[PDB]
RNA sequence: CCUGUCAAACUCCAAACUUACAGACGCCGUUUGACGCGGGGAUUCCGGUGCGCGGGGUA
RNA sequence: AGUGCAAGAGCAAAAGAUAGCUUGACAGUGUUCUUCCCAACGAGGAACGCUGACGCGAAAGCGUGGUCUAGCGAACCAAUU
RNA sequence: UUAGGCGGCCACAGCGGUGGGGUUGCCUCCCGUACCCAUCCCGAACACGGAAGAUAAGCCCACCAGCGUUCCGGGGAGUACUGGAGUGCGCGAGCCUCUGGGAAACCCGGUUCGCCGCCACC
């Protein structure tokens, strides 16, 4: 399960690349989305890999934002612990992050917007121009790269 | 295994190859049976220009026909090993050709399944020869 | 054989024992295929059929399954190439078929031969082909009238191990009332 | 006519003799020099002249560098010296010239060039350990007739 | 294109590899396709006559019956629905 | 045999990739009716630039 | 190689050659595609049918001109069946 | 399939080569022209009739790789080329980096001297 941050404007984007990122319900720029690691989202994250930022978190991490920034299908109910406990098909953040993480579920699947609207990076990203290899933000991330990222856009 | 092995005579074809015929006559007494028109291909300088059209003559033995006819005619000519083919084929003079092969050669004449006859039954210009030469005449 | 570029035909082309062309012509009718083959010694018909890994053959007969019901004759001649298809067609209609192209393979399509007689024969055993009667040889050739008369000009019996001396069509005769018969084992 | 026209690959191999006619013929007197009746096994040292960048050599460059190489090696080891250079390629290239404004533009033909791509050895010499110096200076009164810059790069010689 | 009949352009597509030249295997001439079955378009250089327009080569049709011994099969041509009358020799099962 | 070179109108080979059909996942539609169909009204048929691939031309 | 003529393509117990026979280069009426990719548009064209009448072949079958892609012309008027 | 017939794929099956196989069995070569039929001339072939001989052809069986072909290992080669991205480099033609794909020739070693279906048959 890689976690998909789009740090790239829609302007002059590919259509066909565009359209990939939406179907991974991911709308605006430094919004993030979880995907599985299957042959089908594979292909997509390949195609989309020059305009955003991925990896695997750690199971904390992915606690961390889905505390601060995940959000209900539908209203503004805060989402905590009891939240989850009432609604999802877990006890607490803990075990939907466990689930995600795993691949058993999705956020859609336990009533939660399919997408996490984080906010812009404390301190800065790597810059949108370059590759992490090269000392950019774009593309693959290491799950500690990805949390560093993660976290400062909490 | 020799049996089936020792040449023989396939066919006896003579023909005049004259240029326009009249002589068809002498073949038919010079070996007994009808002869056939022969014509040519391909225009020709010397006042050659039509195509099909009577030319030549031929007549094609086999049996008795064929060695009832080479009996008074290979007399007449003065074998040499040059005047042999690659394949034990001789002709000589009118020119009269002698096609010699061994006995399955229908094989390769044939409708269905024919084939080839492979270069071991292949008959050889010796082996023609011999035969031949072993047979009322001299060599080279 | 001689590099990348050269074309080698088909197998059956190449073992010249198949006309494609004419197979296809064959193939069109939508029918099954009244095989009629033959040796120096036999005669075959087999009534093929198309398939998806190769032809399907639902019946045939040998001319040397033919003696099964009371054959001591030679096995290479008119009557028996009838018999023969007859034998074919009769078995032919056992498993339900009842129609028919002829296909000579590479045989000539010469007036009263073998193949065609295997083909008369394959008719009066009920199987419907298309054919044409003036082509046929005549009734009494079939039955091996012509052989007869040949053995008629003896001095020397035309068949070797004595089978009879002036030879048999009459027993073509009874070998045929045997065929078309109701209880025989097919 | 400079060569700033032609030394680029801007446009499709235009090579087809059967649909192109009136092509200038060579001026490349000799592609293989020296004693050519002798291998090239039999020499020591084997030095060839390699292009730097890729580009198309018009054939007239050809000939006065070859010609500017090889007087310099008979001049220096003699009319029959003990070596042998190899200018290797061949103008294959036709060129056009549109010689009435952008109408009806297509050009007509007026000479020839050979494509090199950057890397790839234009001549090569073999020569003896002692006139392997006389080569170099061949080569490089050579690469001062050609387009590119050229390194003088020598192969079998370990007798420095 | 210099001209607009319909074999402009078709060189390649209608040129048999060296190996497949040569009349052709009465089989697939011979197939039977049943209505909805899934069949792609391809001429065969060796047989002249039950094509369809070369621009449809590499469709993957649906045969909706037949007219003769020919069938008629239903592709989308872009958005345009068509109907295509070809012989079995220029056809084959999908899957 | 050996040794030196090529092809827009060559090919024993041969991609990336483009493309037909289908299944899967995704997205979407069944009160926001998608897909498809019928009808009313148009404007439009001087285009331009970057990038990739070009063809002509010294440019 | 040949296959009437450009080019590219097709063809070998043939689509080429020869021989013989024959007039399907036939009448009626369609399906589809093309013309005009997608996407509406005529004439013209092609492939594939049904009906009628024939030719050749043992028969399957082949023949809606020449192996395939050029060789074409509205309304009004005239002549013709 | 101790030798047969009809095929599908259409060279992994081609080219070439070696060895083995047949008394009333099979396929053949083979023997022979009264007939059906046949040759612009030839029972050569086609067609018919047949068993004195034979396993030399063909054919079938076992096998060999020199040429041609198929696939595969290792090397060439993650090279050549390339879809996506870049305020990376270059005077410039052009190159590079990251991401996703990825040859061809050629060499060396293997594989390949057909596989499969239906029917018939000591
Ligand atoms: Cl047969
Ligand atoms: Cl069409
Ligand atoms: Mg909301
Ligand atoms: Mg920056
Ligand atoms: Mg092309
Ligand atoms: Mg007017
Ligand atoms: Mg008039
Ligand atoms: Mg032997
Ligand atoms: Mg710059
Ligand atoms: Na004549
Ligand atoms: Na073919
Ligand atoms: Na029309
Ligand atoms: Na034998
Ligand atoms: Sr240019
Ligand atoms: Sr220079
Ligand atoms: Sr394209
Ligand atoms: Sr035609
Ligand atoms: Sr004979
Ligand atoms: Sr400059
Ligand atoms: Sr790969």
């Amino acid at each position: 399960m890689h976690a998909l941050v789009q740090l790239r404007g829609e302007v002059n984007m590919h259509t066909d690349i565009q359209d990939t990122l939406e179907m991974l319900n991911i709308h605006h720029v430094n919004h993030c989305t979880l995907v599985p690691e299957t042959d089908a989202y594979r292909g997509m994250v390949a195609k989309v890999n020059d305009f955003v930022a991925f990896g695997e978190p750690s199971q904390e991490t992915l606690e961390t934002v889905l505390a601060t920034r995940a959000e209900p299908l539908e209203g503004d109910a805060d989402v905590d612990d009891e939240w989850v406990a009432e609604h999802t098909d877990y006890d607490d953040i803990s075990g939907l992050a466990f689930a995600l993480l795993s691949e058993e579920t999705t956020l859609r699947e336990q009533g939660l917007s399919p997408t996490l609207r984080l906010h812009p990076p404390r301190g800065g990203h790597d810059g949108v121009k370059h590759p992490v290899k090269e000392g950019g933000q774009l593309g693959k991330h290491d799950t500690e790269g990805i949390d560093d990222l993660l976290e400062a856009m909490r | 295994f020799h049996e089936m092995r020792e040449p023989r005579i396939e066919k006896v074809v003579v023909h005049m190859g004259i240029g326009h015929a009249n002589a068809e006559d002498i073949l038919g007494e010079i070996t007994g049976q009808m002869p056939v028109r022969t014509k040519a291909k391909r225009t020709v300088g010397e006042f050659d220009i039509r195509e099909g059209d009577p030319i030549g003559a031929k007549v094609t033995l086999r049996d008795e026909m064929a060695e009832e006819f080479l009996q008074t005619a290979l007399p007449l000519a003065e074998l040499a090993t040059s005047q042999f083919d690659d394949t034990g084929n001789f002709s000589f003079g009118l020119d009269v050709t002698v096609n010699l092969v061994r006995p399955g050669y229908r094989v390769a004449k044939r409708d269905k399944a024919s084939r080839s006859i492979p270069t071991k039954h292949r008959l050889n210009p010796a082996d023609a020869v011999a035969f031949i030469e072993s047979t009322y005449d001299v060599e080279v | 054989a001689t590099g990348p570029r050269y074309k080698v035909p088909m197998r059956r082309r190449r073992e010249a024992r198949t006309d494609y062309h004419q197979r296809l012509r064959l193939l069109k009718s939508g029918k099954p295929r009244l095989v009629a083959r033959k040796s120096n010694k036999h005669v075959r018909a087999q009534l093929v059929t198309l398939g998806p890994n190769g032809d399907d053959t639902l019946a045939s007969a040998h001319s040397s399954d033919l003696a099964e019901y009371g054959w001591e004759a030679p096995t290479g001649n008119m009557p028996s190439a009838y018999l023969t298809g007859l034998l074919a067609g009769l078995r032919a209609q056992e498993a339900g078929v009842e129609e028919a192209v002829l296909d000579i393979g590479l045989n000539s399509p010469t007036p009263g031969s073998k193949v065609f007689a295997i083909q008369e024969g394959a008719i009066d055993a009920g199987l419907d082909i298309p054919h044409n009667d003036d082509v046929l040889a005549d009734w009494q050739r079939t039955r091996g009238a012509h052989i007869a008369e040949y053995d008629e000009q003896l001095e020397e019996p035309l068949y070797s191990g004595d089978f009879d001396a002036a030879d048999l069509p009459e027993h073509f005769d009874e070998l045929r009332e045997t065929l078309l018969d109701g209880d025989i084992e097919l | 006519k400079p060569a700033s026209m032609y030394r680029d690959i801007d446009k499709p191999a235009y090579t087809r003799r059967e649909y192109i006619t009136g092509i200038p013929g060579s001026k490349i007197a000799q592609h293989k020099m020296g004693r050519k009746q002798k291998d090239a096994d039999d020499y020591p040292v084997q030095i060839s002249l390699i292009v730097e960048e890729t580009v198309q050599l018009r054939h007239g460059s050809l000939e006065a560098s070859r010609l500017s190489a090889n007087r310099h090696l008979i001049k220096e080891l003699g009319e029959e010296g003990d070596y042998k250079m190899t200018l290797r390629k061949f103008p294959h290239q036709v060129l056009r010239e549109n010689k009435d404004g952008m109408r009806a533009a297509f050009g007509k033909i007026v000479g020839t060039a050979a494509r090199v791509q950057a890397g790839e050895q234009l001549f090569t010499a073999y020569c003896n350990v002692e006139d392997a110096e006389h080569v170099k200076e061949a080569f490089r009164r050579a690469y001062n007739k050609i387009t590119p810059s050229c390194r003088i790069d020598s192969s079998p010689a370990g007798n420095a | 294109p210099s001209s607009n009949g319909p074999l402009e352009g078709t060189r390649g597509k209608l040129k048999n590899k060296p190996r497949d030249r040569g009349t052709s295997p009465p089989q697939r001439a011979v197939e039977e396709f049943d209505d909805g079955e899934k069949v792609h378009l391809k001429i065969d250089p060796s047989v002249p006559n039950g094509r369809f327009h070369p621009r449809f080569d590499g469709q993957t049709g649906t045969v909706e019956g037949k007219q003769g011994d020919a069938y008629k099969v239903d592709i989308v041509d872009g958005g345009k629905e068509k109907t295509i009358i070809v012989t079995a020799a220029h056809l084959r099962r999908q899957e």
